[PDB]
RNA sequence: AAAUAAGGGCGUAUGGGGAAUGCCUAGGCUCUCAGAGGCGAUGAAGGACGUGAUAAGCUGCGAAAAGCUGCGGGGACUGGCACACACAGAUUGAUCCGCAGAUAUCCGAAUGGGGCAACCCGCUAUAUUGAAGAUAUAGCACACCGAUAGGUGGGCAAACCCGCUGAACUGAAACAUCUAAGUAGGCGGAGGAGAAGAAAACAAAAGUGAUUCCGUAAGUAGUGGCGAGCGAACGCGGAUUAGCCC
RNA sequence: CUGUCUGAAUUCGGCGGGACCAUCCGCUAAGGCUAAAUACUCCUGAGAGACCGAUAGUGAACCAGUACCGUGAGGGAAAGGUGAAAAGAACCGUGAAUAACGGAGUGAAAUAGAUCCUGAAACCAUACGCUUACAAGCGGUCGGAGCCCUUUCGUGGGGUGACGGCGUGCCUUUUGCAUAAUGAGCCUACGAGUUAACGCUGCUGGCAAGGAUAAGUACUUCAGUACGGAUCCGCAGCGAAAGCG
RNA sequence: AUGGAUAAUAAUCGGGCAUAAGCAUAUUACCGAAGCUAUGGAUUUGCAAGUUUGCAAGUGGUAGGGGAGCAUUCUAACAGGGUUGAAGGUUUUUCGUAAGGAGGGCUGGACUGGUUAGAAAAGAAAAUGUAGGCAUAAGUAACGAUAAUGCGGGCGAGAAACCCGCACACCGAAAAACUAAGGUUUCCACAGCUAUGCUAAUCAGCUGUGGGUUAGUCUGGUCCUAAGGCGAACCCGAAAGGGA
RNA sequence: CACGAAUGGUGUAACGAUCUGGACACUGUCUCAGCCAUGAGCUCGGUGAAAUUGUAGUAACGGUGAAGAUGCCGUUUACCCG
RNA sequence: AGCAUAGUGAUCCGGUGGUUCCGCAUGGAAGGGCCAUCGCUCAAAGGAUAAAAGGUACGCCGGGGAUAACAGGCUGAUCUCC
RNA sequence: UUGGGCUGUUCGCCCAUUAAAGUGGUACGCGAGCUGGGUUCAGAACGUCGUGAGACAGUUCGGUCUCUAUCUACUGCGGGCG
């Protein structure tokens, strides 16, 4: 017998197009141009996970950085000496105590100094 | 319809009794004088087609 | 210019018409042919003539 | 009234546009069972022109023109698609269906001559002013045979079948023998089928007894630039069965 | 069988048994007719489909071999749906207007009003919320304030997003393409390894030194149990063959 | 380290710039990948328990090979749903490794579909693919001989183009009259501005209604014949047919 | 290098929208361009296409690169729209 | 068979010698089969046929930057300069 | 950083001047800027090769150069905002 797969043909491009929701142009209403963004935009979206995980470490350093600064260290020497200490406290916490907890982040710089 | 057989390779590619082809050998048809008995007598017994053509012989002998 | 069809209404009976095509042996099966196609419109003498 | 970034971007809502999708059928496709396989000089197939209370098309019908008659069925509506303003017919039994009849213009084998199909022009008999211009009816082609009054055939149209002719592309990884293929195509005739059909036949030491078709035999014997390829027969099992005339 | 030439005997004769000869076997040419089983569908009556459903199915579901194209042979389309029933919008107003619209009546529906069932996408516009006139590139992704709606009240949801990091579309062909190598204006619909016959491998099933029927036939509630062993494969191979096993 | 010429659009340690932030050796800390590890989860083979669990080794991938499945249309059985709202369209929530499943609101107003088994016209993003619809170029090219127009009245809702009048201009061996070929009603009058007229139109070779073609002498037939055609009889050729 | 006698040899009055060289007259052909008129063009009112088109918020230099970059790297420049 | 490695040509077809091997009803025969052996500069020597040369600027179709002419790129043989 | 004669010419030789008459690159710059004189289209003829069809880095006469500027790049002129 004659098989059409009318319905679903449009109901499967709806769900894919239904994502590309904000886009500039023809790009959100265009079925072969948002196919093509939609793939490419989760493409994109599988990298910058990996990379997310090593963008913030460097914000973490950057902060444990310029905290340790301010008592005439560096972050080098004062990591150094943190790690030959027995701490194991890692840059997230690190950070957010020098950010938010100058007072904690100070008794620890002179604990492991 | 149904597999006609080679007629060149019926004539040819006598089967034996359980999975292999009998054929002849060449070279002994007109210049016998000038080669060696040795040659002509190895060149007489039948022989068996080789594994990498057995797959074509039986092919065309329409036995797949 | 000058184009390739220049009308006349018996050059063209004399070439195309129903005693033209009725003549011949195969002309008379152009007139089979077009009965079994349905052919409103057989040879050219189908058209009505001035009244 | 309000707002205002001249304008642009994104999101929501409401519109126009278009015809997809969903549902449906008026139409198509492949077949099974049982029939039939033709029409035409008493003028075919196919058309032209006409025909309505009203009528542009389609349908039906031919100057007897959406109709006439006979025999059966049928019992209240009917004057086709087609309605509306109307006008008429019809339980005395209409309309309608089945079968059998009548009329059936012109062209068309077209057949009185011709011709540019649906046109023109005639001869002989009769009648009309009969006489010029013209009219109404009948008969006027060809081939054969019938000895003579008259009979037969012209042409059209699906497939099957028969006879006469009859390619090339393609394959051979080129190409000429070969294949494609006695296929496509062309021409003529007949019937529901046609052809074949009753042994100057097979077979082999045993035998069968007309032809046709189905399954094996068999991709076997064989044939072939022994290349591509082509490919029986005997015997066996079934359908049907029928033999006769010079 | 013959286009051309030649050319026999009459039954102790003639022909055939795959060159030919002898013996055996079969038949009796140079005359004709013959139903059944067999092939097809311009048709006819009845009936079906794990057949299509309006770009499908016949070219043609509809004034289709039509409209259009050519001198001609010839080629050849597009075009279905209001509503249960037209009850198809009397009447009033704006308007020059029987252009259109707003009312009023019909209906269950008039956003079912004749472009008439539902009616999407491309495409063209209006209103509202957030941003945008010192800022350079496949326009996205990961972070990230601020401002608008909602709220089981939230390390809840939705919209826009100032600013920062990364990032040279897709397909095909290629050693190698962002390539300035090919291709596509977009959307909707159509569109490309399917079937028959004959075989081979993997899985599964029946029977088992045996396995299986074909054509056909009978019955019947009929495109759907019994019978049918003709025949095919296997069980023994070697040799060109006689032959041996 | 220094001198030993350099190329044509503006240049280079990548740039700022550095006398060390250059070079040579030695040391320490740190940064640094999808590598390794920490946590959670999924899957393939091999080994055991059973009827999923545990351990070990793995899990980039083109040509290509293998295994589990989803949707679509229809069919056979059992079990259902729907005018108290089916299919279809539009939004939203949730579930699965994915193809996808289920539920809610709005439009819609009659069909639909679960489980097991079966079949296939069984899935598009590209073929300078086909048909229909709609954009961009863009309110851009163009509006078809540079013979020419101006004013005043008329109908009219509406006049640069229609009608009338006065002026101007063009052709005039023509852009004048007849008519053949051809077209086959376009001819004339009245209503209309929908489509047609490359603009509007009250106008028209457009639309709808009523009319229009009169022959003894004109052109053809009834008269004749040329080129050529047909052609009884006759002569040829497989047939159709050819010559005459 | 490598003409040659009816694929004819050598001349020839007239002729040629034939090819080639030179002379007179004449001129915007030029030195060297300038001025004027109409149509097109430009603005406005009416009607209104097409070729082309993967999406685009579409810079320059030096370099890299399938060896010649709007989209990549570094630097420089650039208010938005016609 | 030669001190050893080169002195060579598949299949089909046809010829010669030997052979109760078969020989289409039977007995012969024609013919075929088996062994030995002959005929191919098939020299393009794994030989597509027994049998085969050119032009296209009148050309056409299907493909290639798998492959040349112009330009770009790499290197200087040649060139130019020191 | 000149103007002419010859040649399609680049090049080159020559004539008259000048302070000088430079060497090169930019797809041997520039044909959606121009011309088509040369070269590679179809016609014809000569020399030569080929039996022939035809050919020549041999010569001569003639022979259609398509496109309405989207983005960027330039030359000018405006609107909005700050």
């Amino acid at each position: 017998p004659r098989s059409v797969n009318s319905v679903a043909k449009r109901a499967r491009r709806k769900k894919i197009m239904k994502q590309a929701k904000g886009f500039f142009g023809r790009r959100k209403n265009v079925w072969t141009v948002a196919k093509n963004a939609v793939e490419k935009a989760m493409s994109y979206a599988y990298r910058d996970r990996k990379q997310n995980k090593r963008n913030f470490r460097s914000l973490w350093i950057q902060r444990i950085n310029a905290g340790a600064r301010l008592e005439g260290m560096s972050y080098s020497q004062f990591m150094g000496k943190v790690k030959a200490n027995g701490i194991e406290l890692n840059r997230k916490v690190l950070a957010d105590l020098a950010m938010n907890h100058p007072e904690a982040f100070k008794a620890i710089l002179n604990k492991v100094k | 319809p149904k597999m006609k057989t080679k007629s060149s390779a019926k004539k040819r590619f006598k089967v034996t009794g359980s999975g292999k082809i009998k054929r002849k050998h060449a070279f002994k048809s007109h210049i016998l004088t000038k080669k060696s008995k040795k040659r002509k007598l190895a060149l007489t017994h039948s022989a068996l087609v080789h594994k990498t053509d057995e797959k074509s012989i039986k092919q065309q002998l329409r036995i797949i | 210019s000058k184009r390739t069809f220049q009308p006349s209404k018996r050059k063209r009976r004399n070439k195309h018409g129903f005693m033209d095509r009725m003549a011949s042996a195969n002309g008379r099966k152009v007139l089979a042919r077009r009965r079994a196609k349905g052919r409103h419109k057989l040879t050219v003498s189908s058209e009505p003539r001035h009244k």
